[PDB]
């Protein structure tokens, strides 16, 4: 598998991962605080 | 790409994910124990 | 309430606060790529690197970027390329401020709106590395679309009526298919050609006859254009100053 | 203080009126008779809005207002303490407008280029003449300009907006507001297309004129060119502006009711009069 | 005078474009020539590539369009003059609150979602569009991202602030007067949107936007007599046109830009005006139930 | 049939047909999930 | 089936691949969380 | 090339089965856990 | 009267009265059809 | 002080002092007018 | 994991990293001190 | 302090410093005549 | 970690921190002025 | 400290400091004329 | 600038700013006589 590196670039293929996960990642997060259960900073009860 | 730093990426690259998906993995298990995402028949609670 | 974050602050002021934020330093860089011609700044009489400028100096210029060519060439932006301090004028005051006096025929001594950018001596290219403005007759696939008065011919005037000579010749932009100059063979010498840019021309397709107007300058100045080398491809240099020579008409046509 | 090419241009002569007095530079800035005359409409005009703020209740910056006088008084100057003081100031406006182009245009003769500069400001220029000075003439009073304060000409814009029920249907406006934003939608295009082949990349040698045309003609299947489109760019801000103009003009002088039921003609044309 | 206003007389050679791979598509299209056109920029028309990008944003516009228009016939009972009559009245209204963000029945905001959707992806598509073309004639990309500031807006207007509230039902019709309609109840509902300050700021940006491509035209237009309109040479190679470009700015204003640079401001003010007004919406409803109230707390308005 | 692509090339044929599919598919499963019978995340009963 | 690869270019097809999967699979998500049956992050009862 | 295209092959169709058994491992637990054919009667 | 055909040669000449024509007889029709008296599809009665 | 005239020339620095006295000569007039003590025009009472 | 530096240059890297660093923190505290518990400046009952 | 001149040069620090000057006592004297007890115009009472 | 000035024009470094310096102890102090209880101007009580 | 006139010319470091500081003293001047204790224009009572 | 001028205008600026400055600080003088611009505890009564 190590020949995909033969047609992407370490470099390119990087940073559009590393801003991918990062975009992902806030994603979910922001979703997480819409949702009343898995709100960790208003901490609503699970009742 | 040269094939020889190809190698020495991918290894590398390979160990990497392997780290990132294992913090990943011990977060969410975390998460879970915390409160779990997968709804019973009857909602959460 | 709803949208507070502490008491008085809410979120739509916390985001307009960091707008105002990016605004500052897009300003700043806008003006740091403003900064990459005719900078750094020179004083008005001796010509010495100086000016009113505070600790924004340090940020005002940027580090020269680099433009590649299709030629092996390349340019440096900003290149600290400088013009001289004596130019072929004097100071109407020594203020600093004042304007000047040309010390000459402001025409031929490119002085003023006559003063033409010290370019290189290299045609504009097209995609193939040839000439970009060249002749009508060295370009037989070109050709002046119907509907439209074919200035060859037609006679270059002046404002004042005077036929200053003859169009013989078309040249045009390869890269942009548009007639950049018209070559004029003078009716007071044969022997000499000029040529007179395409911008600086009226139709006049609506009249008793087909001519060819200048508003610029005068006839007699027809027998002081600068003149170019190839005669079939023009640097851009030469382009510049014979664009700078007739574009200097309007302020002093009537001597000075 | 000089460009690394300034000290070559800095000719003089070109001058309209004043002859050699004020042809000479401060700094930067070319003064000329019209940088004197234009100082001195700016630092009056400036000075009685600071006076109306002192006269007002709030030195808030965005609360300052200028107020024009009440439509009692119809045309008639106004005591400077209700009304008078923004005539003043819309009068010392138009006179730095117009002493603000003239001296561009001085600066196009030293320059010896063309007066497209000038030529285009005056149409701004003139929109706020037909804003503060035409209408209100059409309609008969002087409180029909808007007042000259940061956040009280919008509440102008948005009562006389409404005065006509729904503002958006005057067809004036809609042609103005698509000049607006063909205009906006224009220069980022040019921008871009002119970046982008500046700055193509690493490697990337600078593109021509050929490969800007290309790329226009790939994307959506005509490109303009390098010199019409400031052409068309001029043309369609220029044209914006004079839409807005005949909207406004249209407004109160000619049209006085509500902009939405202006368009039942459309509804009742002969072929689909349906009754 | 001549102004480079017009062009009198036009040059027409044999038509020819910059060299691209070949792909999967050839250019498309078969190049003409038109008068008026000429007269106000080039001639030349064509050829359009149409890549699988480019036929992927196709289909789905088309698809988008087409069942827009199929809706606005069938809202006025397929009558040909009725729909003449009420063309600009008519509108593919958006569904109610009570459906959420999930599929609304077809009759009740189903096809304005189906419609919005594949009006979404074509005009994704058409960006990744522009980002490809930029690439292959080996440019910048700098017009895909002015273009994505304004799928920002678009999106904002559409998708991303019914997802915040949760609700497509305060989204904007598909409609010539519903759109306005829209609009003016968005700024009803929501105290004076003239005290948005996002909105201050896109306006700002909007009018910045009409003065600098007016101040760049005219200037451009002015040294045309000396070679200003060919920007790119000027900035590779400055000449005096650039020069008096900057000095007449110099003189007037007390500094200017570069041949280069003012391009800069130009994509930035056009850019800015879509990203603030993005913002703005999205911050409406949201964080600031009513605009005006706002600007009263803030100090924009005399608090009556 | 058989010298159907001696007319229309592969690659393009491909790439509108796939396109094409996809974008049919997309609207058809977009429909039934707009509806009362065949939406089946939503799940309403027949009767 | 092999030669699929013989007409379209393998990077090309795997850029265009990847991003077709995830904007599929992020719909799909978003369909799912936009129901109320299926939301696993609302609290979702069956009956 | 069309040489290159054998491994290509060989190694794409692994990563499609594999992408494919993960998500069919993945619907297989969401039916267990929420099956997605409602009934006659609607979901109970 | 013929003289008409060395100034507007007739490929321009009728293919202009084709298209005014048609034009015309679809602006008629649509008027009828405006019109309650002379609608022959809804036909609403004389009197 | 009869020096001053080296570092501005009389010619214009007259001048523009001229405007600059007449545009403060009426701006003081003008705040006059727009009082009620000192509108000498209003002639409104001091009692 | 020190050849990272080999792709992406230490100063452009270390000065990117530092501005998404500051941008995060500072969203972070301005998400904090919008809830309601973890403002630090009104100081708010955790009853 | 004399050494000042060797930085500045004295005509434009003159012209400067004499914009400055004005702006400012312009502006002070507007502020004091906006204030109830320091406009000498309206002249309230201070008691 | 005396090399980052190896990196770092020192003028750049220098002049960049105190703009940043200055503009967050401008938004901490303007955000103390924004809350009732750090305001020190209009000095809200504790209670 | 005598050494950072070998990074700041005296020029720029001394007109960046008027002018930071000119625009400083407005900023505080102001703010404590839109306060309703340190106003001494308007000199509202401490109690 | 030459500095045999430097000597002059820095000796005339001085003059120049002392008379300025005490001008200023006579109407100071005279406004604070006619009406204080700081308050006490209470007001201005
Ligand atoms: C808000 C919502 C969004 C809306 C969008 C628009 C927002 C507004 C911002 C964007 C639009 C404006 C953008 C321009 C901002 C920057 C302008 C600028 O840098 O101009 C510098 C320009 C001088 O250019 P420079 O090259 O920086 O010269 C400084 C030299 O170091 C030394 O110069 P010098 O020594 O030659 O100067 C001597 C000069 C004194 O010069 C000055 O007064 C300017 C001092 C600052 C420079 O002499 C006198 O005038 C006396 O001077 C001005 O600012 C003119 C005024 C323009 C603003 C009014
Ligand atoms: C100080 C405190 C305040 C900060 C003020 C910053 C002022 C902005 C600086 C600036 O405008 O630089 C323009 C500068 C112009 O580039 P250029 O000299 O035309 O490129 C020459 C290359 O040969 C050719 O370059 P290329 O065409 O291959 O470069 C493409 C490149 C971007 O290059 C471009 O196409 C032109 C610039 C597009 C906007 C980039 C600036 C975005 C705002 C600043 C960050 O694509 C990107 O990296 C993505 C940028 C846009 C992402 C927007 C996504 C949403 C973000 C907001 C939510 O573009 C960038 O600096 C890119 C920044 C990438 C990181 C963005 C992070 C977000
Ligand atoms: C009674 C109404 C009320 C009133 C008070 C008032 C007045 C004024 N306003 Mg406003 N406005 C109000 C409401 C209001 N206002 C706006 C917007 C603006 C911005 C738009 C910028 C732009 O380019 O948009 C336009 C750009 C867009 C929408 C984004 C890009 C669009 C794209 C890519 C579409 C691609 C399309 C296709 C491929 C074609 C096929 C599709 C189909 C057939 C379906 C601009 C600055 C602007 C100007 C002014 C002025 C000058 C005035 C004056 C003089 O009074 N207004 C938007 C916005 O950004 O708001 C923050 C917005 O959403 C919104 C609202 C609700
Ligand atoms: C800075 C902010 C600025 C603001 C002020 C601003 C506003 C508005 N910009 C607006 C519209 C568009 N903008 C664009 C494009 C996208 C085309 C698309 O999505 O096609 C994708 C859609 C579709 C395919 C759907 C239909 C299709 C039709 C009608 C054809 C159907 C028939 C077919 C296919 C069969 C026949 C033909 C065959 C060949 C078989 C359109 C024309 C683009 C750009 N804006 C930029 C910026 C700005 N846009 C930049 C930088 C751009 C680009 O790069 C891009 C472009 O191509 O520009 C040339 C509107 C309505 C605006 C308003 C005012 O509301
Ligand atoms: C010019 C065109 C401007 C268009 C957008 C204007 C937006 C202003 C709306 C507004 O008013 O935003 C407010 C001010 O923002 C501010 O000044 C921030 C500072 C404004 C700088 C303006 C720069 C223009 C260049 C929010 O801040 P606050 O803490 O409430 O301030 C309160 C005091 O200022 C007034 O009591
Ligand atoms: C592409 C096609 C899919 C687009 C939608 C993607 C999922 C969006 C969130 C779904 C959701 O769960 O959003 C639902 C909630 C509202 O839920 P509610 O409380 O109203 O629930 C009522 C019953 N459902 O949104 C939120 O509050 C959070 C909003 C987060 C930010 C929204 C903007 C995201 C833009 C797209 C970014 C994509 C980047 C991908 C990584 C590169
Ligand atoms: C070719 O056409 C022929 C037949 C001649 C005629 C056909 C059609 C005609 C005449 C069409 C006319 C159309 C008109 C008049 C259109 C007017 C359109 C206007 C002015 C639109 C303006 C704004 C609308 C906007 C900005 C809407 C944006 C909506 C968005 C972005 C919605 C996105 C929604 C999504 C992604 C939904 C997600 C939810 C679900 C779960 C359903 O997604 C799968
Ligand atoms: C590698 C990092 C990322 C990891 C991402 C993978 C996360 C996978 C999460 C789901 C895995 C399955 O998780 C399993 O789901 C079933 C439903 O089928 C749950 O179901 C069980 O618990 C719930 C709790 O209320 C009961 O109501 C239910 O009756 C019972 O069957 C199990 O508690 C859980 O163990
Ligand atoms: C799923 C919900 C609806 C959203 C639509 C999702 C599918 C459509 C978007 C998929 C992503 C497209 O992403 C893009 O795909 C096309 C192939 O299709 C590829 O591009 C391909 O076509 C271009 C057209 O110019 C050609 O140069 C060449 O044949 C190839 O590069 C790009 O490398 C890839 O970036
Ligand atoms: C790559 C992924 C591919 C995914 C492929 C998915 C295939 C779907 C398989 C469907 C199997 C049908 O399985 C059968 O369906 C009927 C409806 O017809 C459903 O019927 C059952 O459930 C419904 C709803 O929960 C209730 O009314 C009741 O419990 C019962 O009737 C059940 O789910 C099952 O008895
Ligand atoms: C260019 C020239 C600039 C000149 C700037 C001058 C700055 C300093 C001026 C004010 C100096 C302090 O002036 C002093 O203030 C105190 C307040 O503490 C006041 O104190 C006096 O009046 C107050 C009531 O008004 C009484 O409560 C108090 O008992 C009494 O002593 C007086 O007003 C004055 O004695
Ligand atoms: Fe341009």
């Amino acid at each position: 598998m190590w020949r995909i590196w033969q047609l992407f670039d370490p470099r390119q293929a990087l940073v559009g991962l590393a801003t991918f996960l990062f975009v992902l990642a806030l994603l979910i997060h922001f979703i997480l605080l819409s949702t009343e259960r898995f709100n960790w900073l208003e901490g609503a009860s699970t009742k | 790409i040269t094939e020889g730093e190809a190698k020495e990426f991918h290894k590398i690259f390979t160990s990497s994910i392997l780290v990132f998906f294992g913090v990943a993995a011990f977060a969410h298990l975390l998460v879970w124990i915390w409160r779990p995402w997968v709804p019973g028949p009857n909602g959460y609670s | 309430n709803k949208g507070d974050i502490t008491g008085y602050m809410d979120v739509a002021q916390v985001v307009l606060y960091a707008f105002w934020i990016f605004f500052a330093g897009l300003i700043i860089y806008l003006r740091r790529e403003d900064r990459r011609e005719g900078y750094p700044l020179e004083d008005a009489i001796s010509g010495k690197i100086n000016s009113l400028q505070g600790l924004g100096s340090v940020f005002s210029i940027a580090r020269p970027k680099i433009f590649k060519l299709k030629t092996g060439a390349t340019y440096a932006a900003p290149n600290f390329k400088r013009d001289a301090v004596a130019i072929k004028a004097t100071r109407t005051a020594p203020t600093a401020g004042a304007p000047f006096e040309p010390t000459g025929n402001p025409m031929t001594d490119a002085v003023g709106p006559a003063a033409y950018a010290l370019r290189d001596e290299l045609p504009d290219l097209t995609l193939g590395g040839q000439p970009a403005i060249v002749p009508l007759r060295v370009a037989p696939t070109f050709s002046v679309a119907a509907e439209d008065t074919d200035p060859r011919g037609l006679p270059v005037v002046d404002r004042k009526g005077a036929v200053a000579g003859k169009v013989t010749d078309l040249w045009i932009d390869r890269a942009s298919i548009a007639i950049r100059y018209l070559e004029v063979e003078l009716a007071a010498t044969p022997g000499r050609k000029v040529l007179l840019p395409f911008a600086a021309t009226r139709i006049n397709a609506k009249t008793k006859s087909k001519t060819v107007t200048v508003q610029s300058i005068l006839a007699r100045h027809f027998a002081n254009v600068p003149t170019i080398a190839k005669t079939d491809s023009i640097t851009r240099r030469e382009e510049d100053k014979v664009m700078a020579y007739y574009s200097s008409g309007y302020l002093y046509s009537d001597r000075v | 203080a000089l460009l690394s090419f300034e000290r070559k241009y800095r000719v003089r002569g070109g001058t309209l009126i004043g002859g050699d007095l004020f042809d000479f530079w401060v700094g930067p800035f070319y003064v000329g008779f019209f940088g004197v005359t234009t100082l001195l409409f700016t630092v009056l005009g400036t000075a009685l809005i600071v006076w109306g703020a002192a006269l007002g209740p709030s030195w808030t910056f965005w609360q300052i207002s200028i107020n024009p006088p009440d439509v009692s008084y119809g045309l008639a100057m106004a005591p400077m303490a209700k009304g008078g003081l923004w005539q003043i100031i819309t009068f010392s406006a138009i006179g730095a407008f117009v002493s603000w182009a003239l001296r561009e245009v001085e600066i196009c003769r030293k320059l010896g280029i063309g007066y497209h500069i000038p030529f285009a400001f005056g149409f701004a220029i003139l929109a706020y003449v037909s804003l503060v000075v035409i209408r209100p003439v059409m309609m008969g009073a002087w409180g029909y300009g808007f007042p000259y304060g940061f956040m009280t000409h919008l509440d102008w814009v948005s009562n006389t907006g409404y005065q006509y029920a729904n503002f958006h249907y005057n067809p004036a406006h809609m042609l103005g507001i698509t000049l607006f934003f063909t205009t906006c939608l224009a220069l980022a295009l040019h921008g871009s297309l002119i970046l982008s082949a500046a700055n193509p990349g690493k490697g990337e040698v600078v593109k021509g004129p050929e490969h800007e045309n290309t790329y226009f003609q790939d994307t959506i299947g005509y490109s303009v060119g390098t010199l019409g489109i400031h052409r068309v760019g001029l043309i369609l801000a220029l044209s914006a502006v004079v839409w807005s103009i005949i909207c406004m003009i249209l407004s109160g002088p000619i049209y006085t009711g509500s902009w939405p039921d202006w368009w039942l003609w459309w509804q009742k044309l002969p072929f689909w009069n349906h009754g | 005078e001549y102004q480079n206003i017009l062009t009198g007389v036009q040059v027409r050679t044999a038509p020819h474009s910059a060299p691209i791979a070949k792909g999967i598509f050839p250019r498309l299209g078969k190049p003409g020539f038109s008068y008026w056109l000429g007269k106000i920029g080039d001639a030349q028309i064509g050829p359009i590539y149409l890549g699988t990008t480019g036929v992927l944003s196709l289909v789905f516009g088309f698809f988008a369009i087409e069942i827009i228009g199929f809706n606005l016939l069938a809202s006025v009972n397929w009558s040909p003059m009725e729909f003449g009559r009420q063309f600009f009245w008519l509108g593919l209204e958006p569904p109610a609150a009570e459906y959420g963000l999930g599929f609304a029945p077809l009759a009740e905001g189903g096809w304005w979602q189906i419609a919005g959707f594949f009006l979404t992806t074509s005009i994704l598509l058409w960006w990744v569009r522009m980002y490809r073309r930029a690439r292959a004639l080996k440019m910048g990309t700098h017009t895909a991202w002015a273009f994505a500031s304004a799928i920002f807006l678009f999106l904002s207007l559409g998708f991303i602030r019914p997802l915040l509230m949760g609700n497509f039902s305060e989204s904007v019709p598909f409609g010539i007067f519903p759109h306005l309609e829209w609009t003016n109840s968005f700024s009803l509902n929501y105290g004076n949107f003239f005290y948005n300050p996002f909105h201050m700021l896109s306006i700002a940006f909007l009018y910045g936007s009409a003065l600098l491509f007016a101040m760049h035209g005219a200037t451009i237009l002015a040294v045309s007599r000396l070679g200003g309109d060919r920007e790119v040479e000027q900035i590779t190679d400055r000449g005096t046109a650039a020069e008096r470009a900057a000095l007449f700015w110099r003189w007037t204003m007390g500094f200017n830009a570069t041949m280069e640079s003012i391009h800069r401001w130009a994509w930035w003010f056009a850019v800015l005006c879509t990203f603030t007004g993005a913002i703005g919406i999205l911050l409406t409803g949201t964080v600031v139930d009513n605009w005006f109230e706002w600007g009263v707390k803030h100090g924009l308005a005399p608090a009556p």
